[PDB]
């Protein structure tokens, strides 16, 4: 019954910060080994994993990324945020938040994803 | 990273594997790797996780196998509701990888 | 005649189980301990009692029972044996050469092994004499050598007692994380508190 939503706004002005949340439901967060995360997928290429929160608040990043993605937990309304700054025409993607429940099993449930799309147009 | 072939064909009911190969080999021991299966349109839907594993709404159809460094997808009895891209992820040293895309085409 | 049963599922399915140096300890007492129930569990690639007989083990009353529990690497279980060298069984957790217990140590890679390291399980590394039977080492201060005094900074001479496990996905057996839970029997002259099923 895991579900995983998101939501925020699809178009983002360029060099700016998104504000993606992923609201969580059927599973506690606090439970021992579990933990959610975001995958990035261009059209047409393949997907990337961007950061990751766990049970213990500690937040993992991609080493290629780590002055733009912060991520934070909510579990008072069961809600993980996600914000990277500095948006560039190549960020444009469908965005992911699945639950990690374990270590062996990575990324089991994914969500719907959305699709940011990062253009000067109005 | 990881490896995978791009365009892989089947016949309708054949046997087929996928490849995952861990070039530039940080992945270590290269214990845990998970398959997802993803159709055009849709989400990412875990097929497989560890090698020898399977989750609960998967059938047998699809098995995992990992000979010294390589994880392998096996799939017998393809159907027509089987061209998707698959993607093996594993772990690495500081980050998770998720390699690149298959594409399967059942002729007929 | 107690008729109750032992919470072995406190320490056996703890959310958070301990650190190396600062191992936990829940003495059990006035319940009914049916060991059969951990083979139902997750399995147990280590369970090796030192004199006490792991199979029928239901069928005996024990007087005191120490469980203590703890999370250490993989090539590192075989300290827990009673009397070892090493690192862990000398200057972290040391059991004396008359162990009455069991000891049951399980691979927790899964849920206790995060990306870039796990860095939540720290062991001490310096210390200046061998920790006794027994005996658990809460304080941290800086080993300062017998030569030159230190202060609270870090140098080339002067260093951290406390060090801290990474515990990768990416490692093979023998560097991944295994939860390891020691049960000590006293079996003395008293009136029993702990027995099993009959």
């Amino acid at each position: 019954q895991v579900t995983l939503r998101e939501s925020g706004p699809t178009l983002v002005k360029p060099k700016q910060t998104l504000t993606l949340t992923c609201t969580f439901s059927g599973f506690s967060l606090s439970t021992p080994g579990g933990g959610v995360g975001w995958i990035r997928q261009p059209p047409g290429k393949a997907l990337e994993w961007l950061a990751l929160i766990y049970w213990d608040d500690d937040k993992r990043y991609s080493p290629s990324l780590k002055s733009s993605l912060t991520i934070t937990k909510d579990t008072s309304k069961n809600q993980v945020v996600l914000t990277m700054t500095n948006m560039d025409p190549v960020d444009t993607a469908t965005y992911y938040c699945a639950r990690l429940t374990a270590a062996d099993t990575i990324f089991d449930c994914w969500g719907q994803g959305t699709l940011v799309t990062v253009s000067s147009a109005s | 990273a990881l490896t995978q072939p791009a365009s892989v064909s089947g016949s309708p009911g054949l046997s087929i594997t996928i490849s995952c190969t861990a070039t530039s080999s940080d992945v270590g021991a290269y214990n845990y790797v998970s398959w997802y299966q993803q159709h055009p349109g849709q989400a990412p839907k875990l097929m497989i996780y560890d090698v020898s594993k399977r989750p609960s709404g998967v059938s047998n159809r699809f098995s995992g196998s990992k000979s010294a460094n390589t994880a392998s997808l096996t799939i017998s009895g393809l159907q027509a509701e089987d061209e998707a891209d698959y993607y093996c992820s594993s772990y690495t040293t500081t980050s998770v990888v998720f390699g690149g895309g298959t594409k399967l085409t059942v002729l007929g | 005649n107690i008729t109750n049963l032992c919470p072995f599922d406190e320490v056996f399915n703890a959310t958070r189980f301990a650190s190396v140096y600062a191992w936990n300890r829940k003495r059990i007492s006035n319940c009914v301990a049916d060991y059969s129930v951990l083979y139902n569990l997750a399995p147990f690639f280590t369970f090796k009692c030192y004199g006490v007989s792991p199979t029928k083990l239901n069928d005996l009353c024990f007087t005191n029972v120490y469980a203590d529990s703890f999370v250490i690497r993989g090539d590192e279980v075989r300290q827990i044996a009673p009397g070892q060298t090493g690192n862990i069984a000398d200057y972290n957790y040391k059991l004396p050469d008359d162990f009455t217990g069991c000891v049951i140590a399980w691979n927790s890679n899964k849920l206790d092994s995060k990306v870039s390291g796990n860095y939540n399980y720290l062991y001490r590394l310096f210390r200046k004499s061998n920790l006794k039977p027994f005996e658990r080492d809460i304080s941290t201060e800086i080993y300062q050598a017998g030569n030159k005094p230190c202060n609270g900074v870090a140098g080339f001479n002067c260093y951290f007692p406390l060090r801290s496990y990474s515990f990768r996905p990416t490692y093979g057996v023998g560097h991944q994380p295994y939860r390891v839970v020691v049960l000590s029997f006293e079996l003395l002259h008293a009136p029993a508190t702990v027995c099993g099923p009959k």
